């Protein structure tokens, strides 16, 4: 009685249901859902043209395209990107391919 | 009509549970016998396949 | 008054029994179970479909081990449907060793599971994973956003090109730790034609095999050197030549 | 100790027979399960041996 106590600020500790799974899968739904999202963005007609352009600008046809060929395809399909952003994203996805050129 | 004439006579509960357990055991025994026969056939086919692949080595040998 | 968090059954359930159990699970909104391990219970296609249905309904199971459950390509397609990122079920571990769904079942899975983010570890030993199964393995491994640990294809049929594609994926892989390709027919040996008197043109005939073995060994070396996280490898039961092993 | 003063108390013969049948059924189930395990192990081992045969061989082919 006497209305004594008490207010405690709720500091949410970071210990509630983290993804239980380490190093190959659980970060992948982000890009899979991105894959499902672009499916509404694009019609199937332009996908073949862009695949052809990728093949044209990927001289060694190894699924990997250097920065020069990447920018060549950018200009070919009207990918207007600053050099900084282009190289940033290219190296971002290259670090995912440390053993691939 | 026999609506309210549901006289559940005092059947031997021990006897009924024993009969149910025996039926379950017999069903499990027959299922295990069928599974053992299936696995024996699988093992025989696998042994024959292993021997006949050693023979396929011997098949190229014969060729 | 306790909840069945890990339904582990090792008796023959058959497709009908698996469907009945899994559909009773579906009809009872029971979200407490965190594992289902059917060891040769014969889940089969209908059981797999029911399991996918109730997993989609509940979204609580985390440790599924359908070993020798006769999961096929249709079951794998249903698994892809259920595990699609649109479903987001918490199943941590997936085991199907000796479940001969095949690489076609792998495709049926990847139809919606190509880029999913669930599993703790995927085991498919003796699942008949072929070279194009290793292609799907490359699809999975070449992804950087990663919260899985162990993908095992032991006892499969990866072979030289299977290992080649797997190491192509490893080249980009930065987070995978353990991989077991043992008993996969990884044959880096050139054969037994090393006696100079035995074959005058052995090298002339087997230069292609020598080159392929050298390429596979170079890829293996690169992946081992650059694998900060990939630190567990099982190349057992494979015909790896002495020079390649050294 | 040595004599035969085994007075024949009139125990439940039916219950004794039921217990004996249940024990026999349990023993048979155990034996069948063990045999099924052996057969499954043999089938898996034969499958693995067949896989290894199809996998490695090739020495006869090169010879």
């Amino acid at each position: 009685m006497d209305n004594t106590g008490k207010l405690e600020k709720q500091l949410v500790t970071l210990n509630d249901g983290l993804p239980k799974k380490p190093a190959k899968e659980i970060i992948e739904e982000l890009k899979h859902h991105l894959y499902q999202d672009f499916q509404k963005f694009f019609s199937e007609e332009k996908k073949q043209q862009y695949q052809n352009n990728f093949a044209l600008f990927d001289r060694d046809n190894d699924k990997y395209i250097n920065l020069s060929e990447l920018k060549e395809l950018l200009t070919s399909v009207n990918i207007t990107f600053p050099d900084d952003e282009l190289e940033e994203l290219y190296n971002e996805f290259c670090l995912t391919s440390p053993e691939a050129d | 009509m026999s609506k309210k004439s549901g006289k559940g006579k005092g059947k031997n509960d021990g006897d009924e549970l024993g009969a149910e357990k025996e039926q379950v055991l017999r069903t499990k025994v027959e299922s295990l016998i069928q599974r053992l026969g299936h696995e024996q056939e699988r093992a025989d086919r696998a042994k024959a396949a292993e021997n006949e692949l050693r023979a396929r080595l011997f098949d190229l040998d014969k060729d | 008054d306790e909840n069945i968090e890990k339904i582990h059954l090792w008796e023959e359930l058959g497709p009908v029994g698996v469907r009945s159990i899994m559909d009773s699970l579906t009809e009872i909104p029971y979200l407490h179970t965190k594992s289902i391990r059917l060891w040769k219970v014969k889940a089969q296609d209908e059981g797999t479909r029911t399991i996918c249905n109730y997993m989609e309904k509940s979204k609580t199971i985390e440790y599924l081990d359908l070993m020798d459950n006769q999961v096929g390509s249709l079951g794998c397609e249903f698994l892809g449907r259920v595990l699609h990122p649109q479903i987001e079920i918490p199943l941590l571990k997936l085991k199907l060793d000796h479940n001969e769904f095949g690489t076609e079942g792998l495709m049926q899975l990847a139809a919606g599971l190509c880029m999913n983010s669930v599993l703790e570890k995927l085991s498919l030993n003796y699942c008949a994973i072929t070279a194009e199964g290793s292609k799907y393995i490359q699809q999975i491994l070449s992804f950087v956003n990663t919260n899985l640990k162990k993908l095992k294809m032991k006892g499969n049929l990866l072979k030289n090109e299977g290992v080649h594609q797997l190491f192509r994926a490893f080249k980009v892989n930065k987070t995978l730790e353990k991989v077991d390709l043992s008993d996969n027919q990884f044959d880096t040996t050139l054969g037994d034609d090393q006696d100079p008197e035995a074959n005058p043109n052995f090298f002339e005939t087997n230069k292609d095999a020598i080159e392929h073995n050298k390429q596979i060994i170079e890829n293996i070396c690169e992946v081992l050197k650059a694998a900060d996280t990939l630190l567990y490898y099982d190349f057992r039961f494979n015909n790896i030549s002495k020079t390649d092993a050294k």
